[PDB]
This record gives C-alpha cells, structure tokens and sequence, in this order.
C-alpha cells in the first residue's frame, strides 16, 4: 500500500480533520 | 455538493479536477491513485445522449486545488492526458452501470502536502467497510443545489451508506451490484448529497485499523439532489478493481 491514503497535513502530522471522528463513530451507531 | 461545507486545506489531497480546454469548463471531479493515474466516472468522458465524447486532447486535469477559480500558483498542478480508458461494459444506454474510467497522465505528477494518492480498496476493506449505516465522505466543486450555484471552495459532506433494498425501492432506475447508494433518510436530522458536476469525485472511508483513506466509490448519478427519499448513487470501486488492475498492469 506504500504511502497511500495518509494525508501529509493530517495523518502524517498526527492531526485529525474536523469531521473524521463522525465517520469513525458511525462504525458503532 | 448539497448541504456540505468548505473543506479544510489538504483534507482531500487526492482530489482532482477534470477541465475542458475549450471552452474552459469544469466538467467533473476525479481522484489521484498514483503519480500517473487518475480515476473518474465514464459518463464524464463519454455520454452519447448528451452528445459527449471527449478525447485526450480535449481535456486537462488540475491537481492540488482548494479554491474553484483562484490560481494557486505552484501549489496546484495541471497535467495533460496520455490516454483515456473507459470500462468496456460501461452502460451509458440505460443506467450508468460500470460508470468508471481511468486517465493516464503524460508525465508523473510530483506529490506534495496538497497532492497525494488515495488507496484503492482490497477484499478485506470492501468486506469490512462497505456496510449500511457506516459513513463515507464525498467531495466536489459541483452544484450547491439541484438546479437547471457553484462553490468557491471544495465542498465536503459525510453520508451513510444505505441498505440495498432501500436504494432499490427509492428509484425506478435499475440498480446493479456495481453501484451502492448513500444519503440520510427522511427526518434523520441531517441531509446532504452529491449533485451534478460532482461526478468522478471520490466517496472515501477511513480504515479503523490502519488510519488510511480508501476510495470505496465514485460519484455517479442521482435524480434531483438532496430530495427526501432519494439517495445518491456511486460506482462500487472494489467490484471493478480487477479491471482497474488490468489496465494499470497492461496500460
Ligand atoms: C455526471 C455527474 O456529475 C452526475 C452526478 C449526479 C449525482 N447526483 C446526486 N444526486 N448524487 N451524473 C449525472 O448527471 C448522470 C449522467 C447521466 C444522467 N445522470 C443522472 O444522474 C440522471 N439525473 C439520472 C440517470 C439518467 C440516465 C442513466 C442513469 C441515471
Ligand atoms: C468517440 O469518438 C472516437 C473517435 O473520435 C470513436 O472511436 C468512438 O467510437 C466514439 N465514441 C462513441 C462510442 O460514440
Ligand atoms: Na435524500
């Protein structure tokens, strides 16, 4: 998979974007 | 994108803009999957009912853009197309089944903080993430409302995948296994949808196991935009992975 799907300004910097938490929580609800 | 919001800068670095050269026109969205390959919807390139059939020289793609219009000098990159590959079984006649196409760039693009490829799903990803109720994310510079304005900045909206029987009963258009639908149901407290002009754009999901984003779908079609009881339809990327691999391995 190399480096695919890891954003330089977010994942690479251990920073979450403003709404990705909504996506992760949806795996529950 | 209807009822979404302005994207944060660099939030979707795989976002691509398909541009007509003459006249200048924003045609559709697309996504970066490697330094030389861009994925989009077939109907963005070929749609006879609308007298549409673009060839490589008619288009250009813009990568790394945030604003629609503003020239982001030396941040965005403009690439020419070496070749266009449309799925041989793309059904433009009836229901847009297999609405997918690949575009190979003449020269590899340099990745940057604003230009980076998305992952394509494999079996495990498709099995674990493409389930009703889970939310994905759609992005685009398409219409802000069902019409016939346009956004100044890339729009983003998170939407839940809908159960197949519900997708099927929400429309008289024949749906297939190569498509999935997403959107909120009436009265769920939230709305939102892709719309004309967003086609080719990615529906992505973040893996809870490795922190990576996978493009599960391609904005494909709908009826109106954001109507209660209607849902946006997307090309099922994993269902078509074998064809994608074949093209990239063969060219
Ligand atoms: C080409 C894309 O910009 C656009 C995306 C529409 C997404 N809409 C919603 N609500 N998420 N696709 C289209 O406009 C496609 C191209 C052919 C016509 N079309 C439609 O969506 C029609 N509105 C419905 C349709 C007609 C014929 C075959 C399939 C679907
Ligand atoms: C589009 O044009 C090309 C050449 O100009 C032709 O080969 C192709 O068949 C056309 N697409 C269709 C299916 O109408
Ligand atoms: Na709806």
């Amino acid at each position: 998979e190399a480096d695919c799907g890891l954003r330089p300004l977010f994942e690479k910097k251990s920073l979450e974007d403003k709404t990705e938490r909504e996506l992760l929580e949806s795996y529950i609800d | 994108i209807v009822e979404g919001s302005d994207a944060e800068i660099g939030m979707s670095p795989w976002q691509v803009m398909l541009f007509r050269k003459s006249p200048q026109e924003l045609l559709c969205g697309a996504s970066l999957i490697s330094d030389r390959w861009v994925l989009t919807a077939a109907h963005c390139l070929l749609y006879p009912p609308w007298d549409k059939n673009f060839t490589e020289n008619d288009l250009l793609v813009r990568i790394g853009k945030h604003s629609r219009t503003r020239y982001e000098a030396n941040i965005e990159k403009i690439s020419m197309l070496e070749k266009i590959y449309i799925h041989p079984r793309y059904n433009w006649r009836e229901n847009l089944d297999r609405d997918i196409a690949l575009m190979k760039l003449k020269k590899p693009v340099a990745f940057s903080d604003y230009i980076h490829p998305v992952c394509l799903p494999d079996r495990e990803t498709a099995a674990s993430l493409l389930q009703a109720g889970y939310k994905g994310r759609v992005t685009g510079w398409g219409n802000l409302k069902e019409t016939w304005g346009q956004p100044s900045v890339l729009q983003v909206v998170n939407l839940p995948i809908v159960e197949r029987p519900v997708c099927k009963d929400s429309t008289r258009i024949r749906i297939t296994d190569n498509m999935f639908c997403a959107g909120y149901k009436p009265d769920e407290g939230k709305r939102g949808d892709a719309c004309e002009g967003d086609s080719g754009g990615p529906f992505v999901m973040k893996s809870p196991f490795n922190n990576r984003w996978y493009q599960m779908g391609i904005v494909s079609w709908g009826e109106g935009c954001d109507r209660d009881g209607k849902y946006g339809f997307y090309t099922h990327v994993f269902r078509l992975k074998k064809w994608i691999q074949k093209v990239i391995d063969q060219f």
